RNA sequence: CCGUUAGUUGCCAGCGGUUCGGCCGGGCACUCUAACGGGACUGCCCGCGAAAGCGGGAGGAAGGAGGGGACGACGUCUGGUCAGCAUGGCCCUUACGGCCUGGGCGACACACGUGCUACAAUGCCCACUACAAAGCGAUGCCACCCGGCAACGGGGAGCUAAUCGCAAAAAGGUGGGCCCAGUUCGGAUUGGGGUCUGCAACCCGACCCCAUGAAGCCGGAAUCGCUAGUAAUCGCGGAUCAGCCAUGCCGCG
């Protein structure tokens, strides 16, 4: 039953762990219906290439925000065990809500 | 001044956020 | 005022009066980000760089 | 504009009050432009700058709302 | 446009009528990115001569376009050490292309408060012979066919 | 007929006939034609001759307008001009008032360029 | 009992729908004859009828999603066409030749730096 | 363009309650979303030039680079930047260092650069009636209720965010007016009157009201960008921030 979501400027380390969550339940526990795609929220900056007069010659750059979501369907009191169990992720923070 | 400070005139040059738009 | 200035934006002296910023690395006034703290030097020297998290290069 | 309520600088009540226990002199040395032409203070001449210089002006009914910087002119061309 | 000689854009044709001189001309009256604002000037044009008499508002646009499309004309060209002007004949396609323009600009010149009363006059006015669009059409080929003495270069 | 009184613009369609009054536009025809009952859709070249006069003593009453507006007007400047203060000089000197720039534009304070070469 | 159509054209989605019926045609409820009254390459939306003579014969409902109001139209033009040959495959030669069942994309530029509307460049001035 | 994966946006495309709203039960084709992939290589055929290549044509979504981004070699301009920063050398060190109040880069007989509204019937107002793409925001975004003839004020729903909101998009469609006028075209200037943020709004803020309503009738010599969803036109966001130079810039339709 209980919410998370996954957030992370890469995809590879977060689909990867969005892959990585469904083991630790998916096999553990009763199926689960996979990531849930967010639309990647994006920080979009453009800069001024030069550093004086040269106002256009500008390039840009984005921080790109992927978002995703996965919903289990039964909490299972053993798989949860599972979950924090995972102290090996990556560089990625993601959030348990009810 | 389009503006600026102390007239009266317009405002498509001075924006609106932070001035005395509503905050909380 | 290079080493004079940045100093100032400390100690918040007058009212919600002379609130600004100030980059970082580079201490530059206007072009700063709040989000960053750097100037738009202060922030390529290192996006490029790579200290920057997330801070690619754009394309599309 | 001055919505609901209005100011004048506080040392000037400090140095344009203590002018009304007697309902004192005009003479006056200040530093104080953006207050506002105080309706309870058209009896005086108010030292107001300008750049380099203070230059004042006899107060008249008149003048209200306006404020004490604009009878100091600063960039001399006029 | 040096090389390759291009290619020419092919339109979408009209709805009503089945011809792309329709649609070629419709275009043409839009401004500022306004298009179905033009269509009814248009149309609304068509839907008066139907008034006016037994003359299919189709079926006669043609003749003033072969009343406007001229045939030999000018084009200035830099010899020698000046400037002068070379005469030809009319590209055929350019020929169509120059009576469209020609019509429309002819428009707003008409004394007529409304709008479709400027566009269906000067083709009306030109679908016999006295028209501002014919005007302008002659004067070419009477700037033109008055310089025969130009067979030299011509080709 | 004799509408304004003052100035006639007849002939026009009122409402707007009404505009061009020094002190009338829009909303002043709003409240009137709302105050006083008469609809505003109508001309002058054909209309009860008694609606002419029953906008006289509403409109010139309560304020003020006409030759009976621009006093207010050399009013409240005059004094700015014996009063010292800067704005008052904007006036005189050619100049804006509501504070421009005269690096560039403030023709409509002036009127010509004058080039000087 | 029916048969779906795709139309996308410039970043427009109108979801095509098609049914035999007789004479219903709306869009989101509301009413394509009136919906779009005013118009004129209203008629342009449902072409692959008479040009396969029949349109008194089939049935269509229609949903929209945002995009361009011509957009919406082009888009239309094609759902009818990108349905029917699930089961009513046949319907191609006299289409493809003629030139119907295509995006025909045509997606806008996007704003660029140093410039203004995408490829306008400012004014130049050697002076 | 399509396939799969996956369903808190979407869906009566099939059904069951509906205050007839996608509100619900319900479901994942469709909408949409974001990860990996197939696909276009002159592949095939009818011809042409030996050759690369060309007119094609079929199939295919697209065919010969499909259309944009970022990527910018050796090198000149002894180019620009000691003022983003570091730094040699000369100098300043009871000040060429530092703090505050005020004033100034907005000053104006002028002229140029880049833009903004126009100088109008494909036109301009008023009322009514739909469609976005992207971007942004908890000590913030502001629905909504009332008050306000209006910018806005008090109360406060939801939203740390495909949910909540900014947010109403304009050109569009219908209907009435205005029937060519210096105009119900344009808003500069200016008098008075307001709310709206912050120690504080004269030079040096908006928005709104009563107006005041200037030149402007298409612009000389010249000259500018633009080869396709480009040009023009119409509108929507972001970035620095106590307020503050944001009609300029960068994005979107
Ligand atoms: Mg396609
Ligand atoms: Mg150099
Ligand atoms: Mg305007
Ligand atoms: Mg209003």
């Amino acid at each position: 039953k209980i919410r998370i979501k996954l957030r992370g400027f890469d995809h590879k380390t977060l689909d990867a762990s969005a892959q990585k969550i469904v083991e630790a339940a998916r096999r553990s526990g009763a199926q689960v219906s996979g990531p849930i795609p967010l639309p990647t929220r994006v920080r979009r900056f453009t800069v001024i290439r030069g550093p004086f007069k040269h106002k256009d010659s500008r390039e840009h750059f984005e921080l790109r925000t992927h978002n995703r979501l996965v919903d289990i369907i039964n909490p299972n009191r053993k798989t949860i065990e599972q979950l924090m169990t995972l102290d090996l992720p990556t560089g990625v923070e993601i959030e348990i809500k009810t | 001044g389009k503006g600026d400070r102390r007239t009266r005139r317009g405002k498509i040059w001075r924006g609106t956020y932070g001035k005395y738009r509503p905050r909380k | 005022a290079r080493k004079a200035l940045i100093e100032k934006a400390k100690r918040t002296p007058k009212f919600k009066v002379r609130a600004y910023t100030r980059c970082v690395r580079c201490g530059r006034a206007r072009s700063v980000y709040r989000f960053f703290g750097l100037c738009r030097i202060c922030l390529r020297e290192l996006a490029h760089k790579g200290q920057l998290p997330g801070v690619r290069k754009a394309s599309w | 504009s001055l919505k609901k309520g209005v100011f004048v600088d506080d040392h000037l009540l400090e140095k344009v009050l203590e002018l009304n226990a007697k309902g004192e002199k005009r003479l006056i040395k200040t530093w104080s432009r953006r207050s506002t032409i105080v309706p309870e203070m058209v009896g005086h001449t108010i030292a107001v700058y300008n750049g380099k210089q203070h230059v004042p002006v006899y107060i008249t009914e008149n003048m209200v709302g306006h404020k004490l910087g604009e009878f100091a002119p600063t960039r001399t061309y006029r | 446009a040096r090389r390759r000689r291009a290619e020419v854009r092919q339109l979408q044709p009209d709805l009503v009528y089945g011809d792309v001189l329709v649609t070629a001309f419709i275009n043409k009256i839009m401004r500022d990115g306004k298009k179905n604002l033009a269509a009814r000037i248009f149309y609304d044009a068509c839907k008066i001569i139907q008034e006016k008499t037994g003359q299919e508002p189709l079926k006669v646009f043609k003749q003033a376009v072969e009343n406007v499309k001229p045939r030999m004309e000018v084009r200035s060209r830099r010899v020698g050490g000046a400037n002068y002007q070379v005469p030809m004949e009319v590209s055929p396609r350019r020929q169509q292309s120059l009576a469209l323009r020609w019509l429309v600009q002819a428009a707003n010149q008409r004394p007529e408060r409304r709008a479709a009363v400027r566009i269906a006059h000067e083709l009306m006015d030109a679908a016999e012979g006295k028209g501002g669009a014919v005007k302008k059409k002659e004067d070419v080929e009477r700037m033109a066919e008055a310089n025969r003495a130009y067979a030299h270069y011509r080709w | 007929a004799r509408i304004a009184g003052v100035e006639i613009p007849r002939n026009k369609r009122v409402d707007v006939a009404l505009t061009y009054i020094y002190g009338i536009g829009k909303a002043r025809a709003k409240e009137a034609l709302e105050k006083t009952g008469i609809n505003p859709a109508t001309r002058v070249k054909d209309l009860t001759e008694a609606e002419v006069v029953r906008l006289r003593e509403y409109v010139e009453n309560t304020w003020k307008l006409e030759g009976e507006l621009r006093a207010e007007v050399a009013a409240n400047i005059k004094r700015l001009m014996d009063i010292g203060c800067y704005r008052g000089l904007r006036h005189r000197r050619g100049l804006p008032v509501r504070g421009q720039r005269t690096r560039t534009n403030a023709r409509t304070r002036k009127g010509p360029r004058k080039t000087v070469a | 009992e029916q048969y779906y159509g795709t139309g996308r054209r410039k970043e427009a989605v109108a979801r095509v729908f098609l049914r035999p019926g007789n004479g219903k045609v709306t869009v989101n409820g509301q009413d394509f004859n009136e919906y779009f009254q005013g118009l004129v390459r209203a008629v342009a939306a449902l072409e692959p009828l008479r040009a396969v003579d029949a349109l008194g014969r089939f049935d269509a409902y229609i949903t929209v999603r945002g995009g361009g109001k011509s957009g919406q139209i082009d888009a239309i033009k094609l759902g009818i066409a990108r349905a029917l040959v699930q089961y009513n495959p046949d319907y191609r030669a006299k289409l493809k030749p003629l030139g119907f069942l295509t995006r025909d994309a045509r997606v806008v530029e996007r704003k660029k730096y140093g410039k203004h509307k995408a490829r306008r460049a400012p004014q130049y001035s050697k002076r």
